[PDB]
């Protein structure tokens, strides 16, 4: 038996806890919850030979951005986050993510994955950006993101309606492995 | 010490739980007055939530004693049980269970510890905390039990606990899910057959989604062998699933394969099932009643998988038994006979209707019924495609059935007739033609009348099957595969790797990296052909001359000096392949006589011209009038070079005693052709098109003809920004930086044609531009539309772009006349 580590890294209200209770659980929040820590897990094969999963997460306060690289040590996939709907979050990549991330641990391949596709979906919330003068932040530069962050792959997905979530953790075992 | 604001307070004793200072904390906590229950910000979330979600465990006794509840919940409902309960902190739980802590309080949504424990499956504490838990059946807000996300995970260890324990087997959602469903929902092995083991039940869900829907919409064919090993009959199950559209067809297959390896009974089972299932639609297909949309396309469905099936052997952890499961099949191709009998027998009566219409000519209702024939003919065309699918699996790759080539043949006239009515046939699904080149000259000429725009598209979706695309993939291919060669010397560098290196390894990739460098993009490989390309007609390598006009390349006749011209020769036809391969444009402009040796079409009188032209108007003249009677005393030989040295050679064997008059006057010009242009370069042609055939094989290539060929090749030669826009003078753009634009609209009519190309040139990397206009624009990830980004202004700030996206920064100039120096000086350095 092989067990792998694999840690979510994004700034707050993104959807990292959304992300994880909703693949195991099914079970969407209806409240807004910051976290401090969390730890979730999962299976797979190999072979034949069960290989297990190993999920954590981190919050975003400035304390925590130190706690954060402590929970690295021995990581071997990664997986950046950012809001689809939140420019902010995404430019923060350049800033803040992608010079963490690789500062702490460059070697591990790195992933990035869109949240809050039900938001980018719902036709409402456009309509509020739009009075705002704001626009979701698009697929095909997304992919530029992830090159210029080294980043494997980019995935976009759900964790209300789970369109697209099973991908994103298929691609990441997939990554690693191969 | 701690102040007595409650909410600094926290914001001390927050930093130090984690650290676990068990003394430190326990002065401020008994010599403060500030209230541990106290809860802080919008999440109103307790100080005992964090200490136990952390590992601190001392924290956790001093404020428990202090007068902390862990009964206590948050807005979101969640107790320190469930916080605790997450990340396994085995003495968190015996203090807090010391302490009264009770673990059946539930959450806003009904998740309790057993359902956060169950997902982590820690069953050493699942094993105490059911003896003290009331039950262990609890049903969430949705209905949903704790075995039903167990199961989900996949956790083997924490469903035999939950089982001894006695936890319901066959509780139904409130959709009716299975714990076997959800099992297969997310392909797990161990827990699903452990179920079986078990006996677990098989029943459908309320909302009529059986468990199967979502094992096949998944294809996790581990999950089905176990299901089909005690539940056989709902194999035919999966069969009758192919004929609903609402499955995608990739699945099925990678399903289909995992059963195929197992053993050759299921190999044989899974033949006979699409057989039959294929013969059934078949005949449904020929009615007319029938939908025609879905019956053809349940039909080549459920035809593809049985022809890649097929294509794929067994192993041993090739006999009769797979020409078998074509007597089925032979059943439907003897009706596809007698049909095809039965339209010649209508040709018959098209032919005595013909006889009505000619006798009328000569001397000189049906519409419906036509139609439908025509209708019948396109379903028709379905079944005779999937049996060519049929008989090319038949045997391996390359050949044609010689049972496919006879009656084809023998039908040739019904082929024929269809494609007059319905010339849209060969579009949509007679496409088979390109692979036999017997075939492709019956229907070549009829093929080359239909308009030019159906026979692009139809090329495309062909050549680019075979594409080893890693586009949307963007998985970096192997280094041992991907070149890494010094831009200096292009010509050189790029030809020793492809030589040296195993011919199957460049083949299988696409990258183009430098060595020593990480440099990856489109358009920096798309100005790699650029560099390469101008270098293969500069004329210091020589191996391409100036023509007569000055505006095409062709091969040069001091080509030869060069010993390994021939490979050098063979690498470029090579390259220039590979662009066409991908539709990346090389901006090479070759002569007509070349384009035409690409496509095998010999050249003819005009093509003199491109060597001397004045010899030409001799060959022009000599056609156009009568020379027997003006005793030229010319013979069938002309002088030519021969390795350099000019001499007098025949045209032909014996053609010195020939002589040329108005009878044989049509080919003598012809022979003079090739006596130029084509043998005096002949070896070199032949290396260019053994390296341009070896990824654009002749026969798709020689559907176009020399002028489709470089529209396709280098791309179109007049271009506006008119069409990127699909406007001519509108007051605003795109209602961004208007006063802007309508300056940039002005500049780039201003400045020449030729300067606007350069500037497409600097954001694409290729001075050429794709045919259709700006609508076919290939960027990064190929098709992508051209888009303008504005950006913030700055003194002396010169337009950027990443050339990989076909994208430009465009700053917010604030006049015009900064717009246009600014772009003028990036030109100057850009070059
Ligand atoms: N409808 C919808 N809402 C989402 C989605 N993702 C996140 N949200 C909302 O965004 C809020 C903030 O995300 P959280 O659940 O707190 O996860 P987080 O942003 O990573 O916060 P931390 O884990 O503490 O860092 C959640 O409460 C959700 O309501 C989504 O995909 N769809």
């Amino acid at each position: 038996m092989q067990a792998i580590k694999c840690v979510v890294v994004g700034d707050g209200a993104v959807g990292k806890t959304c992300l994880l209770i909703s693949y195991t659980t099914n079970a969407f929040p209806g409240e807004y919850i910051p976290t401090v820590f969390d730890n979730y897990s999962a299976n797979v094969m190999v072979d034949g030979k069960p290989v297990n999963l190993g999920l954590w997460d981190t919050a975003g306060l400035e304390d925590y951005d130190r706690l954060r690289p402590l929970s690295y040590p021995q990581t071997d996939v990664f997986l950046i986050c950012f809001s689809l709907v939140s420019p902010a979050s995404f430019e923060n990549v350049r800033a803040k993510w992608y010079p963490e991330v690789r500062h702490h641990c460059p070697n591990t391949p790195i992933i990035l994955v869109g949240t809050k596709l039900d938001l980018r979906d719902d036709k409402d919330t456009i309509e509020k950006l739009k009075e705002k003068k704001l626009t979701p932040i698009t697929y095909p530069q997304g992919l530029a993101m992830a090159k210029e962050i080294g980043a494997v792959k980019y995935l976009e997905c759900s964790a209300l309606t789970q369109r697209g979530l099973k991908t994103v953790f298929d691609e990441a075992i997939r990554a690693v492995l191969c | 010490e701690l102040p007595e604001d409650n909410e600094t307070a926290v914001y001390t004793l927050m930093p130090m739980v984690m650290a676990d200072q068990h003394r430190s904390v326990s002065e401020l906590l008994s010599n403060s007055k500030f209230d541990v229950n106290y809860a802080f910000g919008r999440v109103k979330r307790s100080l005992l939530h964090i200490a136990a979600n952390c590992g601190s465990v001392e924290c956790l006794v001093l404020l428990l004693k202090k007068g902390a509840n862990p009964n206590y919940q948050d807005i979101s409902g969640c107790t320190p049980l469930h916080l605790a309960a997450r990340n396994g902190q085995k003495k968190c739980m015996s203090k807090l269970l010391e302490y009264s802590a009770d673990v059946n309080i539930c959450n806003n949504e009904g998740l309790t510890a057993i359902h956060w424990l169950a997902v982590n499956g820690r069953t050493e504490l699942l094993h105490d905390l059911v003896q003290h838990v009331s039950d262990v059946d609890v049903e969430d807000a949705m209905g949903q039990t704790a075995l039903h996300v167990a199961c989900q995970n996949g956790h083997k260890t924490t469903v035999q606990c939950l089982l001894d324990s006695g936890a319901d087997i066959n509780r139904p959602n409130v959709s009716g899910a299975t714990p076997l469903y959800f099992a297969c929902s997310h392909g797990q092995r161990d827990t699903a057959q452990i179920l079986l083991l078990r006996g677990a039940k098989y029943l459908p869900d309320k909302n009529g989604v059986t468990p199967l829907d979502l094992c096949v919409q998944g294809g996790y064919g581990e999950t089905c062998e176990v299901l089909i090993q005690y539940h056989p009959r709902l194999f035919q199950t999966i069969i009758q699933m192919t004929q609903n559209e609402d499955l995608r067809e990739n699945m099925l297959r990678q399903v289909l394969e995992h059963l195929s390896q197992q053993s050759e009974s299921q190999y044989l089972k899974i033949l006979t099932s699409l057989a039959e299932v294929a013969t059934t639609n078949g005949h449904k297909l020929l009615s007319l009643s029938s939908n025609y949309d879905a019956q053809m396309k349940s039909l080549l469905r459920i035809v593809r998988m049985f022809c890649h099936v097929f294509r794929i052997g067994p192993s041993s952890p090739n006999k009769t038994p797979r020409s078998q499961v074509f007597k089925p099949l032979e059943l439907l191709w003897h009706s596809l006979d007698e049909w095809l009998v039965l339209i010649a027998t209508e040709l018959m009566k098209n032919k005595r209707d013909s006889t009505e219409i000619t006798s009328i000519l000569l001397k000189q209702a049906s519409a419906d019924c036509q139609d439908v024939i025509s209708m019948t003919a396109n379903r028709l065309s379905a079944v005779i495609q999937a049996f060519y699918m049929c008989c090319s699996c038949q045997m391996p790759p390359g050949m044609t059935s010689p049972r496919f080539i006879e009656f084809v043949c023998k039908h040739d006239e019904v082929l024929k007739c269809f494609v007059n009515r319905n010339p849209k046939i060969i579009f949509d699904h007679f496409h088979f033609l390109l692979e036999c080149p017997e075939l492709m000259s019956r229907f070549m000429h009829i093929i080359k009348a239909q308009p030019f725009k159906d026979r692009c598209e139809w090329f495309y979706e062909h050549l680019h099957s075979g594409q080893p695309d890693s586009d949307m993939v963007h998985r970096p291919v192997n280094e041992n595969d991907i070149l890494l060669v010094h831009r200096d010397s292009i010509f050189r560098s790029s030809c020793e790797v492809v030589s040296k290196a195993n011919c199957a390894k460049l083949k299988q990739g696409i990258a183009v990296r430098f060595h020593g460098e990480e440099g990856m993009g489109q358009g920096v490989v798309r100005e790699w052909f650029d560099i390469l390309s101008n270098e293969i007609v500069n004329p210091d390598y020589a191996l391409f001359t100036q023509s007569a006009d000055g505006t095409t390349f062709q091969p040069n006749s001091n080509s030869y000096v060069n010993p390994d011209h021939l490979n050098y020769f063979r690498f470029a036809g090579q390259i220039l392949g590979l662009a066409l391969n991908h539709r990346q444009l090389v901006n090479i402009y070759f002569t007509r006589s070349f384009y035409k040796h690409i496509l095998g079409i010999p050249v003819n009188y005009q093509d003199v011209a491109s060597i001397d032209p004045e010899y030409a108007k001799n060959l022009q003249w000599i056609l156009d009038n009568d020379i027997s009677d003006l005793g030229l005393e010319l013979t069938f030989s002309v002088e030519t070079d021969v390795f350099g040295a000019m001499e007098e050679v025949p045209l032909k064997p014996g053609g010195g005693s020939i002589l040329v008059t108005q009878n044989n006057k049509a080919e003598y010009v012809q022979l003079v052709t090739e006596l130029r242009m084509t043998r005096a370069i002949q070896p070199q042609i032949n290396a260019f098109l053994q390296g341009f055939h070896m990824f654009i094989p002749p026969s798709l290539i020689q559907l176009f003809d020399e002028y489709e060929l470089e529209l396709l090749l280098s791309g179109m030669p007049e271009i506006d920004v008119s069409d990127w826009i699909k406007n001519t003078e509108y007051t605003s753009g795109y209602e961004r930086e208007d006063p802007v634009i309508q300056w940039f609209w002005e500049v780039v009519e201003d400045i020449t044609q030729e300067e606007r190309v350069l500037l497409l040139q600097f954001v694409t990397g290729s001075s050429r531009v794709p045919h259709g206009g700006f609508a076919n624009i290939m960027g990064g990830s190929g098709l992508q539309n051209f888009t303008i980004a504005a950006v913030p202004y700055t003194p002396n700030l010169l337009p950027t772009s990443s050339t990989c996206i076909n994208m430009l920064k465009l700053p917010e100039y604030p006049s015009k006349e900064i717009l246009k120096d600014r772009l003028l000086v990036a030109l100057h350095c850009g070059s």
